[PDB]
């Protein structure tokens, strides 16, 4: 047929609309089945059956969320040391000790920093070096 | 010795190829259904 | 002309004095803005006096404050414009009610007492 | 031990309160009404708690005949009605017309399928009669609750326009009258009727009562419910004051404030 | 652990979104999570058990 | 080729023809914008309903949109067939075809999800219990110990966090042009690098409590043989998922959960 041939029927039907509706057009600027239910029922049935089977299983592990959260909240540190400041102090004290092979205060300060933050093996090695 | 007075240098040193600094190989209840 | 129910209405001279004192109180941190906060100050008994705007649109939203002030023995006045009251309070929005609170050893005590005496004579 | 004891004590208390409520309803056509209104409001909570313990008792007793029914029917009244309708004979899911008045067809299918393979045993006649009397007690308590709610709804045009009539009555009763309500800050009215709700805090809604749990506030996404509460409370306060002087009896102020609230909600949700 | 399993399932059930479209993926895994590899390998182990038979 | 242009022009001419003169001097551009909006809404798979738009014009727009959608789908499929079979093309045509294919695939995926919701699970309870029993039997035969929740003082958490952050960072073959989301993710990874313990506590908190998440953004890598879906996730959830992934894989290897025949293995 044609494009306008297809649209002629609806053009005629559009011819009926009145002038009041013509000029009032807005602008773009502005029983049944609950199909879900049956799926929910089937899901619940499967889940209940699977939990029924799981009841036999024993060795599973599950922690108590409130207990673990309480433990974490307790474990939150109250001091420690800002990491950027700690790294700045580490570089500073490294330069100090390297410049002065004979500053026991410098070696003690470096060891104190390395033991308050981080681990202790590095502090032990640095302090053997400082002692010698 | 108190040894008051200290000089400190900041450098972007410690650049390496990511290999070991020395060429050494540094080496170091169950489930049940009832 | 304004509203018969805003009975103790101040005049232009007393209005100017009241707005100046409210500005000073705001500068001294002795002012509370809003009907809710005025009610809270009245309940806590820390209010020197209450100033309300006479052009509140329903005007029944702040008519509990005169009764509260009578119960707690606090003076109160009505001004004509809420825009002026809001400007004097330090904000750009209109304000319909504000309260001047009590501060120990403040330097505004004499002016507050004079304004209280002036207000108390308007209830005739 | 104290099952029948608590049942009888609640029966007496509900008898007194329902006599008062029915007297007030009949009289519809110094001992104020808001006192009995708040009494009914707390009796509703008492009835709910008693219904909860009765539901627990029924669950424990019936968990030997049809242990799996509790999962399929989580609602309390529905579960009680289902156990009453099924009884000892689980062959009543076939061609049953009463069960269709309590549950949907999907859950009816599920319960019929599960009953065919349940591994439960029969209950003794004494246990059956105990369950029946417990169910009847629960049903009569529910009827009393319905009567209380009817009276509570039947019992300030603007404040009622903004928020229903039940919530208005609740807040005015807890406040202690319209005059007492009119002279409170909005931030205090927002908190009228708020529990403590022990943790076992964000998941508890610490500061919410009688306005947060309202039809117009719960009608929003959760993330917008606190703000809405504030707003509603604010406007409610204004309405209350306008009501305390018996002005705008037609509800014009209430309609205007409700329109403003709706506009704010729309703008929030656009 | 039960909490970890719940977390993984909830993660896999989320809302996809393109430039303008979006839906709620609820059937299959999203395949773009960091543990999708573990999920796929475990499911494949289950499939292996089905195919081979426990004895073999 | 230009069937869409012809269709739009014909639709415009038809709507303007009978439209009265007195108001067409004003409403022509408005109706054109309406056509564009309807087409955009159809493309995005979202409702389009103008309350004040008369029903005959609504029907006209609907017919236009239906015809244009038919042509759109057909031409997208044909162009994909051409490119796949092998035919010289250019960047703009390839990109346009990729966008069209992405939209069509997303429509199909939404249909799939809704059909799943309607038809419920395809696994019968009997099959589910069968596979569950088989799995528990295998695990019991192996004596496998279920993986526990990471303890507070687990030794290796720092190492696992470093590995996860390294894996996340490696995703940047620097082009000098990184979007806001990618830059923010990089900043978050650097912050985690800086402070390990706070991020670890956050991760444990999320693993233990979070059950409602944001959305993910899906795009399609264009291999002419077949498109590949590519998912982007929120940076914080990315961090948490990476940590959980590393932890799960390490512990599964430790317990030897996966038999040797599961491939690819790490040693080959």
């Amino acid at each position: 047929p044609k494009i306008q041939q297809q649209f002629s029927d609806l053009k005629r039907k559009l011819a009926e609309v009145t002038e009041e509706e013509w000029l009032s057009i807005p602008e773009v600027g502005d029983g049944e089945l609950d199909m879900r239910k049956i799926g929910q029922a089937r899901n619940t049935l499967m889940d209940m059956r699977l939990s029924q089977v799981s009841d036999s299983v024993s060795g599973q592990t599950v922690v108590d969320p409130k207990g673990y959260l309480t433990d974490l909240n307790s474990m939150i540190p109250t001091h420690g040391g800002d990491i950027n400041d700690i790294k700045k102090a580490r570089l500073l004290l490294k330069s100090v000790r390297e410049t002065n092979p004979h500053h026991p205060p410098a070696w003690i300060a470096s060891a104190r920093l390395e033991e308050v933050t981080g681990k202790l093996q590095v502090a032990r090695n640095l302090i053997m070096k400082g002692t010698e | 010795d108190e040894t008051y007075g200290v000089n400190v240098q900041f450098e972007s040193d410690e650049e390496e190829g990511d290999e070991d600094v020395y060429g050494e190989v540094r080496e170091e209840c169950t489930l049940s259904a009832n | 002309d304004v509203n018969p129910k805003a009975y103790p209405l101040a005049d232009a001279h007393l209005t100017k004095k009241l707005l100046d004192l409210v500005q000073q109180s705001c500068n001294y941190k002795q002012l509370r803005k809003g009907a809710n906060e005025a009610t809270k100050t009245l309940n806590r008994g820390i209010s020197e006096f209450i100033v309300m705007a006479a052009d509140a649109e329903p005007l029944e939203i702040i008519l509990h404050l005169p009764l509260l002030c009578e119960d707690k023995n606090v003076p109160y006045v009505f001004v004509r414009s809420k825009q002026a009251l809001g400007r004097a309070c330090g904000v750009s929005r209109p304000v319909i009610a504000c309260s001047v609170t009590i501060k120990e050893g403040s330097q505004l005590k004499q002016q507050i007492q004079s304004i209280q005496q002036s207000i108390e004579r308007l209830l005739v | 031990a104290k099952l029948w004891d608590s049942k009888m004590f609640a029966e007496i208390m509900m008898k007194i309160e329902e006599y008062i409520s029915k007297q007030a309803k009949a009289s519809e056509v110094a001992a104020p009404e808001y006192r009995v209104i708040v009494d009914a409001n707390n009796l509703t909570v008492e009835i709910e708690n008693e219904l909860n313990i009765i539901h627990k008792f029924i669950r424990d007793k019936y968990s030997k005949r049809f242990p799996e029914l509790e999962s399929l029917v989580p609602n309390a009244l529905d579960y009680i009605r289902t156990v009453k309708e099924l009884g000892n004979s689980l062959d009543k899911c076939k061609n049953n017309e009463n069960l269709q008045q309590i549950l949907t067809n999907a859950t009816i299918m599920v319960v019929s399928v599960t009953a065919s393979t349940t591994q439960g045993q029969q209950l003794s006649e004494e246990e059956l009669e105990r369950l029946e009397e417990a169910c009847d007690m629960a049903l009569e308590l529910n009827a009393s609750k319905h009567r209380i709610y009817e009276y509570v709804e039947s019992r300030a045009p603007n404040l009622s326009i903004i928020i229903g009539a039940s919530t208005a009555a609740k807040i005015m009763g807890v406040a202690g009258g319209l005059t007492n309500l009119s002279k409170m800050p909005a931030c205090n009215i927002m908190l009228l009727g708020a529990q403590r709700k022990t943790l076992s805090s964000t998941s508890v809604l610490p500061h919410t009562g009688y306005i947060y749990h309202s039809d117009i506030v719960q009608s929003l996404p959760p993330d917008l419910r606190r703000k809405a509460a504030r707003l509603v409370a604010a406007k409610c306060t204004l309405a209350a004051r306008v009501d305390s002087f018996h002005e705008s009896t037609e509800g014009k102020v209430g309609y205007e404030l409700k329109d403003e609230i709706e506009r704010k909600f729309d703008k929030w949700q656009e | 652990d039960h909490n970890i399993a719940d977390y993984m399932t909830a993660k896999n059930n989320v809302v996809i979104n393109y430039k303008d479209m979006n839906h709620t993926n609820s059937y299959g895994i999203i395949r773009g999570l960091q543990f999708a590899s573990f999920i796929v390998q475990y499911y494949g182990l289950v499939m292996d058990l089905l195919v081979l038979g426990l004895h073999r | 080729s230009h069937f869409d242009l012809e269709l739009r022009a014909a639709v415009m001419h038809d709507i303007l023809d009978m439209m009265p003169e007195g108001i067409k001097q004003n409403k022509a551009r408005t109706i054109l914008q309406h056509l564009s909006e309807a087409w955009r809404c159809w493309k995005a798979n979202i409702p389009w309903k103008v309350p004040g738009l008369p029903t005959p014009i609504e029907n006209m727009i609907l017919r236009y949109v239906k015809a244009k959608a038919d042509w759109w789908t057909n031409t997208a499929h044909y162009n994909r067939e051409r490119i796949r079979r092998g035919a010289t093309v250019d960047k703009t045509v390839c990109k346009k075809n990729l966008g069209r294919l992405t939209r069509l695939y997303l429509k199909a995926e939404q249909e799939r999800q809704h059909n799943y919701l309607k038809d419920g699970p395809y696994i019968t309870a009997e099959e589910a219990v069968a596979v569950y029993t088989t799995t528990v039997h295998w695990l019991e035969s192996r004596r496998f110990s279920p993986i526990p929740f990471p303890p507070l003082s687990y030794k290796h958490d720092t190492k696992l966090l470093i590995l996860a952050l390294e894996r996340l960072k490696e995703a940047y073959s620097v082009k000098s042009r990184l979007n806001q989301s990618q830059r923010e993710e990089l900043g978050l990874i650097e912050q985690a690098y800086d402070n390990p313990h706070e991020a670890l506590s956050r991760i444990k908190r999320h693993l233990l409590t979070q059950r409602a998440f944001k959305e993910v953004g899906i795009e399609f890598m264009d291999l002419y043989s077949h498109l590949v879906p590519v998912y982007d996730v929120e940076p914080l959830e990315k961090i948490t998922d990476a940590y959980l992934d590393q932890y799960l894989w390490y512990e599964a290897d430790k317990r030897r959960l996966f038999p040797p025949w599961i491939k690819p293995a790490d040693t080959e």
